[PDB]
């Protein structure tokens, strides 16, 4: 309880951290797509 | 040279004045120095995406990077972004010139030499040098592109 | 280049000294400023001698 | 052995910007010009500045 | 990987009394990653490159230089 | 920008050239409109960064995805902070009129430290990207310029 | 110098032929050298990755990285990352070689001269080097984490 | 001046900084006022060249004197004809806005010349003096200021 | 440094924005640019002239050029014009500046070393600064002037 | 409208009324319409009151007779800084809900204070009444309303 | 006084007119406007059973209800619950206000010389008033718990 | 060194009699000394509650006092109180001069050598004279409060 | 006055006991006075150096005589130029109300000096007693007190 009570300093992580709950934006998701179904040899085009 | 320098230089050697045509030549110049300044900056904001997406245009998924290409070794791919970006960097400064003879003297003095000497191929870079036309011309404008097509055509010329 | 002279000055002096001994052979004087000791130590950081 | 030259030691100023009498009768005649009348606009609204 | 290169250099800015005609012209092999820098010094004083020719090195090897 | 002409002129013999000294008077004129547009970006400061994280989180979702730096309020908000930061070193280079005191301390060492902290360069050229054109609905059009310049400078850099 | 070449060098400065001692002392070296060599691969593997977790152990979130600290620009965390990188690297010859000689010649010597001159703090750079022993002796185990942690607290005692 | 900076940025590998790009926008609105000066100094030439005659064998009468060098028709010709030479690299200068092909044509080996020629340099920096003080009286302030700028870059060159 | 970059260094290392002292600070000396501009050409104009004179008031018909002395020699005399034209310009380079950094940075670093390794006499260089410094705040007015001798007094005081 | 509310609580030993609280909901509910109307009245200053006190000259050109109070230029630049300082009052009354912040900064006592400044009442009146008509025009219908009613708590509360 | 007329003062002092800054400080005071009339409502619902509650916890069964205390006497207790009603009550309107100026000015003026002269506990009343914090932040939310708190805590710390 | 004795040291090492500004500042320190007088008294009134509540404020319940810190001895806790009682009596000190020079001479001259030497934290005793600072202008008042912040952030500035 | 309370105070290791504030308070009290005898005296010096030199070559004519040291008119110059830094020394010692400034830099060390120098210390006190008559002419009966206090400091030094 005393480390919250200071006062958090000037240029810290947490003054932005609002900010970035406000935007939200979670990531995408997994695609999905299985590196053993690739078939990369062929995938790759020319040019 | 400038194109001032070029312009002091043809009244110098004659021992002329300025007259009247000079004039003309430099202040059509210090009209044209506002799109050439602003083109100059824009281009100077993101010349790492132009020569990426020039590589992905004519460059990538051809036999040149593929093994026997001559950009398969990655230093040699690295060697590629280099010369891609030295185009660029020196097309910008002959556009902000606008006169190209620091071309001639500081990119197509030797060249030819050095990519004949290291088996470089000439012509996938003179399709590489366009496509850097094409991707920088759409992305200044088709008004300061012309002046910029105008130093990467001549940077193709003089290579071939 | 030779590994004679990587023996002779490289090999008992540290990276800071290396420059100042390295600017006297070679440019014939000391390091002028703080900030053309920083460009060689990143020299002598990610490269070789 | 030792180290000619380690490093260089920044060494700070003796004068900031309380000096170079100047900028600093700049800093006085400039704050004393904000509250002088500012004749510009109509009369009726500069006598109602505090 | 060297190499031959014959090259002019200027010297516009003084008038120099002594001899000074090795530097003006030389005929002289330089390393590979050195090159890169001797090519863009000698265009830093507006010198002429004549020819540049492989001395070492076989174009298009990969490993061993 | 005097800095700039003062160490030009001082690795020659020579004094500063009027020519130095007529762009120093022509910076002196234009360093109220300068002011006003660092005052405009400063007093805007928390608009721009959730602008810029808008824009940017829409543009890369993998910073938002967990395999990415940026994954949960305290790295999301270490991010926004660095924005802040790269904002208050634009708004430097504008009072400054040349990119000096902002590359010093936003640009010279940049690519290392972001290789070693794991995020990647291009996701913070794109939210410089994203400030930019906030900054450019925010302000006038020679006022979007001239912020544009700096702003142009860091996405430059950044890459 | 070496643990044989210092061997060598004490049976020499004597005269002495190598006796039972100092083969045993060899004999030890050669039975070592096997973790030895593979604690320095280990190491040489993720060496960033140590750096990068020694900094958020201990010097990140602090008001070192604040505007005030010593790491505040960003030139000077790269330099950090520089100082912590050259730290284990000259922790892993000392390791490799079995002799702290190579500290003393190549890194303590005019060390604490340039970070009493450039107002680097000591301490945070004592509990920095603190954390990459403790980050490196888990990532390589406890038998070759006693000799990484000898030669790192041997630049951490002579830098204090 | 637009090669200065582009040479200065050259040796450099950064681009040009945003502050030389500032000194080149000022250049170019300064421009109009260069050619006007210009094109006054062009079309007045031979009443400067008459008037620095003039006053410069006013001032140094060695030259007139049979053991000087401009003794004679042919060789006060000849001087006129340097002085006219001077006169057309100070519009070159004045246009260009910055010494370099002012010096690159008349300043950078003309000690040795002078010298194996037999003419002190000392009458040829009078007489430049003498066409800034003609100039100067040609002019107005302002362009009288900014010509004698170069007038004076060439009187400090000779000397 | 300068006294726009020394503002904007103090408002940094403390994370803290332009608040109103300064922007007084600021504003202050773009009110002061116009006389520092017009101070600096003429004090470009006539350089040698102001050595000159400051040597005929303090250094001439002296001990110092008679033999003996620190100026006999015609290469001693050609450094001590040399030095003094080094005052000149660095002073109005801080003058333009108005911030002493670049006086404490590229002039006062080394320069007490110098001056006791060659046996300059200290007293007689204090004494052609000063000699400087009326000779600038007669010939520039005493508006500037003050500022001129407060960078050129700074010299001197830095010198002792 | 709190602080009357809690003082009028606050004569009675009880708590703030379900009515009393319904008024402060709508209180809060009106009041970003009462914000834009001091946006409106705020950035609308000098022609409101430089046409409210031509207004008044137009009716009552006894203040700016010679025999009158307002003669002379400092004297109605004063007039007008009354004016402005009525209209600022109606800005805060409008802000509040209240009309204790017109009242106590400028109703309370102003009759004592004309009387000792030579000053007419019911000119005042008359241009306060004047500032009711120009910001009556200005705004919109019910908006204007709302406006000329607070204006007219002080034409009433001024007589 | 409210937090309206603080705005408004605040501004009259400066001599100017309410902009922007005031304006965004009144629509938050009117942003939190709508859930403080639903704390007050909530709290005018049950103040006795708040005070009860508080009396229960914190001042019941102890030295000062006991014979010998201050709170023995029936009259001593009526005084007790209508003090710590007022305080339920004064919050309330502080809370109402946005503005603890007040609620200091009604009771926060004389209570420290009263509670002097007739010998009354101040930490008792401290810890009852607490007691009433907890209560009220338990009865009616989180943040308008904490912002009753605020003031409930302005009181307490009036009276220390 | 006083202010009276500034002034008349400037007034001295020119040769100039006390002109009419030297007695504004010498009539402006006569009109400052009353509540220069009153603010040293009532900080020497109760300098050992200022320094108890300093530490409250800034040090205590840190990691400072804990084991490991640098105040965790009780010498050292000792040492901490003297240090902070002495940053507070000169600061009074320097107050009633009206001139910070005695800072300078008697505890500013070799304090930085003495805390790296020690090891002691230079940032915890920075904001240690800060919350000395904030607790003493609120016990004298903010007019004297500014002049006492003076030398306190004097104090601040020379020790960072 | 401060410096000496502090410095006493400083050898002890206690505070500045109230009766050092008590004399400190009522300095900075008659400090208005001391600033207006300074004044009073500054203005007025070279009427005090006349009557100074009028009064002392009366009263010893050996300074004037050959055989002294005040011979000439570059050695009465010299003798009046110091009789205006003994005038300057004691307005310093007016203000400081205490006469610590003025020993430091007329007293400490002047008996060696003027015997090195040749001059009598008797005819330069003789001198100080004259500057005090002639302020004491100058100024009125409580101003005369307080300047012939310390006048009667430096006749006391110099013998
Ligand atoms: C400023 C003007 C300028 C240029 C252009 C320049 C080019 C240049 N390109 C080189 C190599 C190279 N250049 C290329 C470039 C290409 N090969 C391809 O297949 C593509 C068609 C093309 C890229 C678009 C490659 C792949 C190498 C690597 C050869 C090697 O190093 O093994 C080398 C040999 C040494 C080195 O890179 O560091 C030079 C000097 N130097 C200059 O001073
Ligand atoms: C091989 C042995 C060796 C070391 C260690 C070495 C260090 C070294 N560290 C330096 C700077 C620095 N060193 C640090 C390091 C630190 N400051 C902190 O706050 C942390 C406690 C610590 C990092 C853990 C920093 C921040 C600078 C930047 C100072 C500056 O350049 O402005 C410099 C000045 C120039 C430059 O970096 O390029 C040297 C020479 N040189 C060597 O040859
Ligand atoms: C003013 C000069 C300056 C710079 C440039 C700076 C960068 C900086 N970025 C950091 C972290 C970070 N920076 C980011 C960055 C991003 N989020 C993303 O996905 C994008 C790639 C990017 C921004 C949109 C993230 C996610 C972290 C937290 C990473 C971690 O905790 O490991 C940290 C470590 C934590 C801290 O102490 O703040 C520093 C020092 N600090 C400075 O003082
Ligand atoms: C544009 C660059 C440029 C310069 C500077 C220049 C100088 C120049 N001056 C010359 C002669 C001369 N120059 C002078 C000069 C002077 N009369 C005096 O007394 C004064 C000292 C001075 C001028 C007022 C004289 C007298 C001669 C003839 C000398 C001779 O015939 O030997 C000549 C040889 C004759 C000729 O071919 O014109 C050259 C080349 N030529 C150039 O193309
Ligand atoms: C915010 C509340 C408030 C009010 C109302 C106010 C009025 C006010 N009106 C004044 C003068 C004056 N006021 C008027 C007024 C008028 N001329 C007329 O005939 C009209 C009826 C009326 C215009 C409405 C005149 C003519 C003077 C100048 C009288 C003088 O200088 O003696 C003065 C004395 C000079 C000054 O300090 O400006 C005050 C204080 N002050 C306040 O703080
Ligand atoms: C509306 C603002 C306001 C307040 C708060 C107020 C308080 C107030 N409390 C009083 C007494 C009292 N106050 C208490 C209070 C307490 N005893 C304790 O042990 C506890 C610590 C505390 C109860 C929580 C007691 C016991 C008395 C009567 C003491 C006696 O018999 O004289 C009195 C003296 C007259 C009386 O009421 O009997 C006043 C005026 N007056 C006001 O105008
Ligand atoms: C008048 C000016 C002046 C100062 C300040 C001064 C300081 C001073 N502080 C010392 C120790 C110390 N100083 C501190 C102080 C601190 N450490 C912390 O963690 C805090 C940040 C800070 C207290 C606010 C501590 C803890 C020691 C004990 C070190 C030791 O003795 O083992 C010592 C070593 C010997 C001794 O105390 O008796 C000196 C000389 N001397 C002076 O003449
Ligand atoms: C402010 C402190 C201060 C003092 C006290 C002072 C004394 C002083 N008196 C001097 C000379 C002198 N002083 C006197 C003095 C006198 N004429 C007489 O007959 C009387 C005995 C007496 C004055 C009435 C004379 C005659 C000389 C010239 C002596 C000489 O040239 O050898 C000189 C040498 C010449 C010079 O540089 O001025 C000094 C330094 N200088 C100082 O800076």
């Amino acid at each position: 309880r005393k480390s919250q009570e200071k006062q958090l300093r000037e240029g810290d992580p947490r003054k932005f951290a609002d900010l970035a709950a406000s935007v939200g934006n979670q990531g995408n998701y997994a695609q999905r797509i299985s590196a053993f179904d690739i078939d990369y040899l062929n995938a790759v085009p020319n040019r | 040279q400038d194109a001032i320098t070029a312009v002091i230089n043809s009244a110098d050697v004659q021992g002329k004045y300025l007259d009247t045509a000079a004039l003309e030549k430099l202040k059509a110049y210090f009209s044209t120095g506002e799109l050439r300044v602003r083109a100059a900056t824009t281009i100077s904001a993101n010349a790492a995406a132009i020569v990426k997406e020039a590589v992905a245009k004519s460059l990538l998924y051809s036999d040149i990077t593929r093994p026997g290409g001559n950009m398969y070794t990655t230093r040699r791919y690295a060697a590629c972004i280099r010369d891609l970006d030295y185009y660029l960097r020196y097309a910008t400064y002959a556009m902000l010139a606008g006169d190209p003879s620091i071309l001639d003297e500081r990119v197509l003095n030797g060249l030819k030499e050095t990519y004949n000497s290291l088996g470089v191929p000439v012509g996938a870079t003179v399709q590489a040098i366009q496509a850097i036309k094409e991707v920088t011309a759409s992305l200044v404008g088709a008004d300061a592109g012309k002046e910029m097509g105008i130093y990467l055509d001549y940077i193709s010329s003089g290579l071939s | 280049y030779s590994n004679l002279y990587l023996k002779e000055f490289y090999t008992p002096y540290p990276n800071t000294k290396v420059i100042e001994l390295g600017t006297k052979h070679f440019l014939g004087r000391a390091p002028i400023d703080q900030a053309e000791i920083r460009k060689y130590n990143q020299i002598l950081a990610t490269q070789g001698i | 052995n030792d180290v000619v030259i380690p490093s260089f030691k920044p060494v700070q100023a003796r004068i900031q910007s309380d000096k170079t009498p100047i900028l600093a009768k700049a800093i006085a005649d400039l704050a004393a010009q904000a509250k002088q009348m500012d004749k510009s606009k109509p009369l009726f609204i500069e006598l109602g500045r505090s | 990987r060297l190499f031959k290169i014959t090259a002019l250099v200027p010297s516009l800015s003084r008038t120099r009394t002594q001899r000074e005609l090795q530097n003006t012209y030389f005929t002289k092999l330089v390393p590979y990653e050195n090159w890169f820098r001797e090519q863009q010094r000698i265009q830093k004083a507006g010198g002429k490159i004549i020819k540049v020719e492989l001395a070492t090195g076989k174009q298009g090897t990969n490993a061993g230089l | 920008i005097v800095t700039k002409s003062i160490v030009n002129a001082d690795a020659e013999a020579r004094y500063l050239s009027p020519g130095e000294l007529d762009r120093i008077k022509s910076f002196v004129a234009g360093g109220q409109q300068r002011l006003r547009i660092a005052q405009a970006l400063t007093d805007n400061r928390e608009r721009l960064v959730k602008q810029a994280g808008d824009q940017l989180f829409q543009k890369r979702p993998d910073v938002v995805s967990p395999g990415g730096n940026a994954y949960g309020q305290e790295m999301t908000a270490t991010c926004l902070r660095d924005l802040d930061y790269y904002l208050r070193l634009v708004t430097y280079g504008i009072v400054a009129g040349d990119v000096t005191p902002i590359e010093e301390i936003g640009v010279i060492g940049v690519r290392e430290m972001y290789k070693s902290l794991g995020t990647p360069i291009e996701a913070v050229g794109e939210g410089v990207r994203a400030l930019k054109n906030a900054a450019s609905t925010l302000l006038s059009a020679e006022d979007a310029a001239e912020a544009g310049s700096y702003f142009d400078y860091v996405v430059g850099a950044l890459q």
